[PDB]
């Protein structure tokens, strides 16, 4: 029992961390100069495997600004639905540009629209589109066609 | 078609060229011009069609 | 007190020629001059650039009211 | 590796497509132009939070985020102060226009605060620095349309009042109305779906 | 530069009113902090 | 630590020394290089790779391709 | 009339860049009388010319002697008294740029007219008062010829 | 020919490049290249090192391509193919990864 | 330790401050971004048993236009509230005109005492906030946009505006951080000014629920 769990130092969850300069303008601090010049700054981030958020938001030295999650269903538990929108945009427009592609916005706040509608987080799959009170002949079309009539 | 006005790069476009001279006389035939729907300047390609 | 955008959308459009094409292959009055063709979409085209498209659009507004516009009215875009 | 890759992709990615339409099959732009689904609720007040289609719109340059603040104002000012500059410029019968009026001067003026103002609103909205945008109408093409239908020749003195464009610019900002009305919720409205554009 | 002088002016009632605004909400802890006395 | 013996120390500040060196990331590579001016801080300080060319400013973080 | 610029000028390099086009290269010369530098694609095909030529280049507004202003369309069949009799390489084509050292306040000294022959560009470059015939978007002629002197 | 010469050149220092990695895994002197094993570490000096020669290759089969070549000029109109099509037809193919 | 928790001490008694400022009520400039060394000169410096203690550095604010409408932050020693500890809470908050509270615990409190507080409830509102989850002041966050509670006079005006039942908005759950931050309740509209990178600002409205 000692052995495999302690916790000597450290915060739960957080599996194993990367200590990294960033590279590109992408996680490089930003800071408009005394003349308006915008200066890119170079300054370490921490990337993870694991997540936890409100353990790690709360740590001194740590930026509670700009320290974002990727799980977009801690963004909900911990920021608040507005927040998952902004986030879970950034997260699907991250997949889509990786690549170099290139999709117009309107497409992209329109889905996280969609899913952030009703408060909880709404999931594209019958757990989700089909709880949402609809009515029945949308439905049963998606799946479950005889349960739901 | 029309009096198009519109500026391309084609594929072989040197990086260095927009710095230096020749900038709006390019040596390689880089550099598409369209100006009142008239090729003035440059190779095309799929940078441009 | 009409609210809606007084340009006639690509939908409007497309209906209101295809529905004004249908009454004139069914024997409608004209309310253009024919010059000369036979088709019933060219026939339609036609008077919808001359603004005489016997039509007016009801538009339902999501509250559960509406407006109508003749065509006339609004601004033809195409 | 690509051939495994590929059939197994068919499979899975047309199940997502799939679902995707089926969650947002029935939302569409109402007469209201405001984005619904079918039980009429309210998805977006504006579609795309602009009200502008997805055809007609390019990438575009914003040019008063990230110059500096003496680069900036040596190039959005309209000094009416220089006299060799103007003449330059304008022509003889609009370089006193500027030159006595003291209206006209504190108008440009104005202006220019106008402009320092959107230029730090410009910042909150794009941290980072980042010049490339997604707007209506390409502004540079249409003024270069412009140059070459009607001859400019830029090497001439031109006659066009520097307060023509002040107001002319103003009387243009009222004619793009995405949401109508006179109410201060919908002036807000107005004023805040169609900032990024003016 | 009197309408510099003015709205200069005008910033030092704002810094009045926060000294008004200050001195009456420490003016309301003396009556209060005798109930965080008297709850324990 | 501190009333520990000169070598004790030494050996300690060599240990943490290497942890921290293993635990830097390693740069990614590529040819440094001041022909290409990033569009972002017109810097000249740039890094390429060929595979088409993918360039990084080393002092934005922007990345840009030429192809 | 219709003469924008004459002089006589020489041939200082013909592809100093290194040949890029196999049928057209990059004359780069300098003029006698007026001290103008040049840059001028030539066909290399059917006019070619070598380091240290001369020839007169006369940039003609009309082809006509007198000045009578044609249209801009290919007519062969024509018995007018032309420019190009006296000539032997003879283009058409537009300045499509102007370019000077104008400042802030004061005037430029120096223009750089840009033409393109179809393709083949032209930088003629020097006193902007010898230059004063040029405006941007005018169709405009080559008319060389070399001197055997 | 000369090309031949330059990409048989690159592959031998190539190859030969990768036996001082191998030789300093095998004698215990490759350290681990922080945020890395043993054996990650060098397979990243390896991918590099070879990576890098192909590379190379690719650019001097571009660079000695005439005007006249039928490969560059589809790849420089964008019709069909890339710059790394020319460089594994004419120079090397390269690395078969799986996973 | 006795160093960090005079830390986090004063961690959560600031954000506590900006949440009453930005709810509404009337703190000092003073007392809204103090520092952590005059905060050690200001209680004890010693929380390990000592002055520093809590139930000590609890907090009353009265609103910024009703001077009588006031609301109690209180902080339990206790690392679970129980019901008896609440009772005490409660049952001295009826000597005053108070009905608004605030109850800051350590560790969760009993879902038996949760009940007590909904009892309670339309005679005194009160409502708890882990210590936890106040180290931080989400706000802040570069993801979290601009939110404005609208009031009920123009709430109506926004459903009249467009023509709009409030059943029709946008919805927000009354358990959501953002919710909790400013102390809505069901059947209250939010206003959310949001950056648009298509538009430059875009404003919506979401319903408590």
């Amino acid at each position: 029992n000692m052995l495999t769990d302690m916790t000597l130092q450290g915060i739960e969850q957080i599996s194993k961390v990367y200590m990294h300069l960033p590279q590109t303008d992408n996680k490089k601090k930003i800071i408009i100069t005394e003349d308006g010049e915008f200066k890119a700054l170079q300054e370490w981030i921490l990337e993870t495997d694991g997540v936890s958020l409100m353990r790690v938001l709360s740590e001194k030295d740590v930026d509670p600004v700009r320290t974002t999650s990727n799980d977009i269903v801690e963004i909900f538990t911990v920021l608040g639905i507005e927040a998952v929108r902004k986030a879970l945009e950034r997260e699907l427009y991250h997949v889509i540009s990786f690549d170099g592609s290139y999709v117009n916005y309107r497409h992209l706040a329109l889905l996280c629209d969609t899913m952030t509608c009703r408060g909880h987080l709404m999931a594209i799959t019958r757990h989700g589109v089909n709880r949402q009170d609809t009515g029945p002949l949308m439905k049963c079309s998606f799946e479950e066609t005889v349960d739901v009539l | 078609p029309g009096h198009i006005n519109c500026i391309r790069t084609h594929s072989t476009h040197p990086d260095d060229e927009d710095s230096g001279p020749y900038k709006h006389i390019s040596p390689g035939d880089t550099k598409v011009v369209v100006e009142n729907g008239e090729l003035i300047m440059g190779i095309l390609c799929k940078k441009s069609l | 007190k009409r609210i809606t955008t007084p340009y006639m959308t690509k939908y409007e459009r497309a209906r209101v020629l295809g529905t004004r094409a249908l009454q004139i292959a069914m024997c409608a009055p004209v309310m253009v001059e024919l010059e000369g063709e036979t088709d019933p979409l060219l026939i339609a085209m036609k008077e919808l650039k001359a603004r005489k498209i016997p039509i007016i659009i009801r538009r339902y507004l999501p509250d559960g009211s509406y407006e109508d516009w003749g065509v006339d009215e609004l601004i033809i875009s195409d | 590796e690509g051939l495994i890759d590929t059939a197994v992709k068919t499979a899975e990615t047309g199940y997502i497509q799939r679902r995707l339409i089926k969650s947002m099959e029935s939302v569409m732009v109402k007469y209201d132009a405001t984005v619904r689904n079918s039980i009429n609720q309210v998805v977006q007040l504006r579609y795309g939070e602009d009200g502008l289609a997805g055809e007609s719109v390019e990438f575009q340059n914003l040019a008063t985020l990230k110059p500096s603040n003496k680069a900036f104002e040596k190039k959005f000012r309209f000094d009416y102060t220089n006299e060799r500059a103007l003449r330059r410029t304008l022509q003889e019968d609009l370089v006193k226009d500027v030159l006595s009026n003291a209206h006209i001067q504190n108008e440009l003026e104005r202006e220019f605060e106008r402009m320092r103002e959107d230029r730090e609103v410009l910042r909150v909205i794009f941290p980072t620095g980042d010049s490339k945008v997604v707007l209506p109408c390409n502004l540079l093409r249409m003024i270069w349309n412009a140059q070459k239908i009607f001859h400019i020749n830029p090497r001439l003195p031109s006659d066009l009042h520097p307060i023509k464009v002040v107001e002319g610019v103003k009387e243009l900002s009222k004619k793009l109305v995405i949401v109508n009305g006179d109410d201060p919720l919908s002036r807000q409205a107005q004023e805040n779906a169609t900032l990024l554009f003016n | 530069r009197q309408k510099l002088l003015k709205e200069q002016e005008e910033k030092r009632l704002r810094e009045k009113e926060e000294q008004k605004k200050l001195l009456e909400q420490r003016a309301q802890y003396v009556e209060k902090t005798k109930n965080i006395l008297m709850f324990t | 630590e501190e009333m520990a013996s000169d070598e004790l120390k030494e050996m300690r500040k060599n240990l943490t020394k290497e942890a921290i060196r293993e635990h830097q990331m390693a740069k990614t590579g590529g040819t440094q290089t001041d022909l290409f001016t990033c569009g972002k801080c017109k810097k000249k300080n740039c890094t390429y790779t060929q595979v088409t060319t993918f360039v990084v400013c080393n002092e934005c973080g922007n990345r840009w391709k030429f192809c | 009339a219709g003469i924008l610029f004459e002089d006589i000028f020489d041939v200082k390099d013909i592809d100093p860049e290194g040949k890029k086009f196999d049928r057209v290269s990059r004359l780069h010369c300098e003029s006698e009388s007026f001290k103008m530098d040049l840059i001028l694609d030539v066909n290399i095909q059917i006019y070619p010319v070598d380091l240290g030529d001369k020839f007169r280049l006369v940039i003609a507004s009309t082809l006509y002697e007198d000045g009578t202003l044609d249209d801009g369309e290919y007519n062969p069949t024509d018995d007018r008294p032309s420019r190009a009799d006296q000539f032997e390489y003879v283009m058409y084509g537009k300045v499509y740029r102007i370019e000077g050292d104008e400042t802030s306040t004061e005037a430029a000294t120096r223009l750089s007219a840009y033409v393109s022959y179809g393709g083949l560009l032209m930088r003629l470059q020097g006193d902007a008062n010898n230059l004063h015939g040029f405006e941007v978007d005018s169709r405009v002629y080559l008319l060389m010829k070399k001197l055997a002197f | 020919s000369k090309t031949y010469q330059d990409i048989q050149n690159t592959i031998k220092k190539a190859k030969q490049d990768v036996i001082e990695v191998i030789e300093k895994a095998h004698n215990n002197e490759l350290e681990p290249t922080p945020g890395n094993t043993l054996r990650q570490t060098f397979e990243n000096q390896v991918n590099r090192i070879l990576n890098d020669a192909r590379d190379k290759t690719g650019s001097s089969a571009q660079k000695s391509l005439s005007e006249y070549n039928n490969f560059k000029s589809m790849v420089v109109s964008g019709a069909k193919g890339s710059k790394i099509n020319i460089s594994q037809v004419i120079a090397v193919v390269g690395q078969q990864n799986v996973e | 330790d006795d160093e960090e928790e005079t830390y986090r001490l004063w961690k959560i008694r600031k954000t506590i401050m900006q949440l009453c400022h930005d709810r509404g009520y009337l703190v000092t400039q003073d007392e809204l971004d103090q520092t952590l060394e005059e905060f050690k000169a200001q209680f004890g410096d010693k929380p390990s048993e000592g002055r520093p203690r809590r139930t000590d550095l609890t907090v009353l604010v009265a609103h910024n236009d009703d001077p009588t409408d006031q609301m109690f932050v209180f902080f339990p020693e206790e690392p679970k509230v129980g019901i008896k500890t609440i009772k005490v809470y409660c049952q001295r908050m009826q000597e005053e005109n108070i009905t608004r509270a605030l109850i800051v615990v350590q560790q969760g409190m009993t879902p038996s005492a949760k009940q007590s507080l909904v009892d309670m409830a339309p005679k005194y509102i009160l409502e708890q906030f882990l210590q936890q989850e106040l180290l931080i002041n989400i706000t802040e966050h570069e993801l979290v946009p601009e939110h404005v509670v609208m009031t009920k006079e123009e709430v109506t005006e926004l459903l009249a505006r467009y023509k709009l039942r409030e059943n029709q908005l946008p919805r927000i759950q009354a358990g959501d951080p953002v919710a909790r931050y400013f102390g809505i309740k069901r059947g209250q509209v939010v206003k959310i000014i949001r950056p648009s990178e298509t538009a430059g600002r875009y404003i919506t409205y979401r319903l408590v629920q």
